[PDB]
């Protein structure tokens, strides 16, 4: 088969910038090479085909390229000057023998700080009836990307026992937000009084702590 | 107009069938193959193969020994069953429009279904259980207070989450599922509002699961 190689895996680019993205196919593949984009959660979608010909409906900041021969192997995606809703990830593929795809390369979008605001929400009594108690603390509308966030019950630091998930990068103001979860047994929970969250974060000054106490009003 | 639409069970233990079946609008199958394409976290995008109008059939060599692919035109229909599944099957599958029978060199991918979710493992399907993240004065902030919904305990992917049965989506961010330690999935969903708001504005939550077939709406209220 005809493999596909594309570089980088990934590149981080401000809004405004020129963006290039290249593919390599393992033998000759002429102008048969197309370039999707791929939000997550969603279709890929053809920005490109033919190697240089835009899809209907794609902005003209887009544009494929190569040297215009039939022994072509090297393929380049540009965006001209990027925009916030381009961060994605793209891929090319081949269609010179069966359809092979690249592996990929996730765009990011680099912006100025932001510092999260944090919030800290208590166990439910809902959830309390089931025997675990799930706490829970949002980092909303941050960059960069990194954060530490750590747990504290009755000022005692936890460990092993917190989860996070962080969102893709929004696509309207480039920002990421943050949930950390603390799972303890509703024993353990209604024994303490104070959950905190302590977050660090390079947009904060010093770390930002968000408290509640248990069975306050 | 023309839209692919895809369905079938996103839950299978190893051994069994996958089956997945593709219904196009606004156009008939004439003209062109139609082809499946996988999508996993370890192995990327793959293309399975693909079929035309007459059910002639096209495989990528390495499903041929597991794959088949039928054609309903009176429903402008088209199906995949991939045999004895294992783990490495795991993945989000899309139909798609392919080559042009008009143009030797098209089998690029111009429409493509909304993919559906497979897992293959031997836990069992579960509804999540909804918890609200109510708001306090422990969650505000300048004028801005954030609400949003626990969605624990589910298995497999996916769930979808909505606000106020979507009327409400500035400021709606819904994580990422996470495995939990005890192999179930977890997500939350917040969003951002006016405080002015907590007042007067109901919230709810709405989940759907479909693997379980589990609907639940949480109203989400100060404590």
């Amino acid at each position: 088969d005809i493999q596909m190689t594309q570089s980088p895996s990934t590149l981080s680019a401000s809004v405004g910038d020129r963006v290039d993205i290249t593919c390599r196919a393992s033998q000759s593949i002429s102008r048969w090479l197309a370039w999707y984009q791929q939000k997550p959660g969603k279709a890929p979608k053809v920005l490109i085909y033919e190697a240089s010909l835009l899809a209907n409906g794609v902005p003209s900041r887009f544009s494929g390229h190569f040297n215009g021969r039939e022994s072509a192997t090297d393929f380049t995606l540009t965006i001209s000057s990027l925009q916030p809703d381009d961060v994605a990830t793209y891929y090319c593929q081949h269609y010179m023998a069966d359809p092979r795809f690249g592996q990929g390369t996730k765009l990011e979008i680099k912006r100025t700080v932001a510092a999260p605001s944090v919030f800290i929400f208590p166990p439910s009594d809902e959830q309390l009836k089931s025997g675990t108690a799930s706490v829970v603390c949002l980092l909303n509308n941050f960059y960069p990307r990194e954060a530490k966030v750590q747990w504290k019950v009755d000022n005692a630091l936890q460990s092993g026992n917190s989860q996070e998930s962080v969102t893709e990068q929004d696509s309207k103001d480039s920002t990421y937000s943050l949930s950390s979860t603390l799972t303890l047994s509703k024993a353990d929970y209604e024994k303490h009084k104070v959950y905190a969250c302590e977050v660090t974060h390079q947009g904060l000054s010093s770390p930002v702590t968000k408290s509640f106490n248990r069975g306050e009003c | 107009q023309v839209q692919l639409q895809q369905w079938g069970a996103g839950l299978l233990k190893p051994s069994e069938t996958l089956s997945l079946t593709c219904a196009l609008y606004g156009r008939s199958l004439n003209g062109n193959y139609w082809s499946w394409i996988r999508q996993s976290p370890g192995k990327g995008l793959e293309w399975i193969g693909e079929i035309n109008h007459s059910g002639s059939t096209y495989f990528n060599p390495s499903f041929k020994s597991r794959v088949a692919m039928s054609v309903d035109t009176s429903k402008s229909q088209f199906s995949l069953k991939l045999n004895s599944v294992t783990a490495a099957d795991t993945g989000i599958y899309f139909c798609a429009r392919g080559k042009r029978y008009s143009a030797s060199y098209s089998n690029y991918f111009g429409v493509w279904g909304q993919g559906t979710q497979v897992t293959v493992s031997s836990a069992s399907t579960k509804g999540p259980s909804v918890f609200p993240l109510a708001p306090s004065s422990k969650s505000t902030s300048g004028g801005t207070a954030a609400l949003g919904c626990l969605v624990k305990d589910y298995f497999p992917e996916p769930v979808t989450v909505s606000w106020n049965s979507g009327a409400l989506t500035s400021g709606v961010h819904t994580f990422p599922a996470v495995l939990q330690s005890s192999g179930l999935y977890s997500l939350s969903s917040v969003v951002t509002v006016p405080s002015s708001s907590l007042g007067t504005q109901t919230y709810i939550c709405n989940v759907n699961h479909k693997p379980s077939n589990t609907k639940v709406d949480k109203k989400v209220e100060p404590k």
